[PDB]
């Protein structure tokens, strides 16, 4: 199985993908680490082809909101953080209502 | 000018097209990237497929 | 191309490679490029994409990986620059000890 072409992540792509990893279960509740965030970016990249520059959350301390509108996952400290699904992210660009610099 | 699948591919976004090695297609729009919008000769369904996964008949 | 751990020896051998080949030397910097490099090496060598990390500017960006003999030099438009001294002095640590 070859490795599919590169293509940028997109809102619709991000959303379908979130429901996918939510339907599958596992990423939900998982403890965060760069090594994991990175294994993620690569697994998605290998399978889907989305260039690895989309899974960026915001700077802490506290909740880490995703910069990519449509990626329905955030990082919540439970500092020691963990992945948490929250569909409101698909309707509120909180990571821009907060940190507008990045946009 | 209608391509055939070299390898199987399961899509994971509503806009991609899934297919089994041998499923024939017909490109509707190659001029936009290495992700071609194609039409399945089998089902009639359209969607983006990874051009590196197909080749002409 | 089995997945291997980016060690000092591997970093060095790599820096020598990309210097012999040419190209990266003098090239202007962009995240998308730094990313293209991370992936290119990952595909061909098998080094997990967590070794090419420079230091926060402004100014010169020293690599955090001891053995990667490249740094980003402003000419804040930046460009890759090979400096073998980096394999002898871990400047990115004398300077930014937090990352260590």
């Amino acid at each position: 199985t070859p490795q599919v072409p590169l293509r940028p992540m997109t809102y619709k792509a991000a959303v379908d993908l979130s429901h996918f990893l939510k339907e599958k279960g596992g990423l939900e509740g998982l403890i965060h680490s760069q090594r994991r965030q990175d294994i993620l970016d690569l697994w998605i990249y290998h399978t889907q082809g989305y260039f690895p520059d989309w899974q960026n959350y915001t700077p802490g301390p506290g909740v880490r909101y995703p910069l990519t509108f449509g990626w329905c996952y955030k990082l919540v400290p439970v500092e020691v953080l963990e992945w948490r699904f929250d569909s409101r992210l698909a309707f509120h660009h909180v990571a821009r209502e907060l940190h507008p610099e990045y946009f | 000018t209608l391509f055939v699948a070299l390898y199987d591919y399961e899509a994971r976004t509503e806009d991609d097209l899934s297919f089994h090695k041998g499923e024939k297609f017909q490109i509707l729009n190659s001029s936009e990237g290495d992700w071609w919008e194609a039409r399945s000769l089998t089902t009639g369904e359209t969607g983006y497929i990874p051009s590196n996964y197909v080749a002409p008949v």
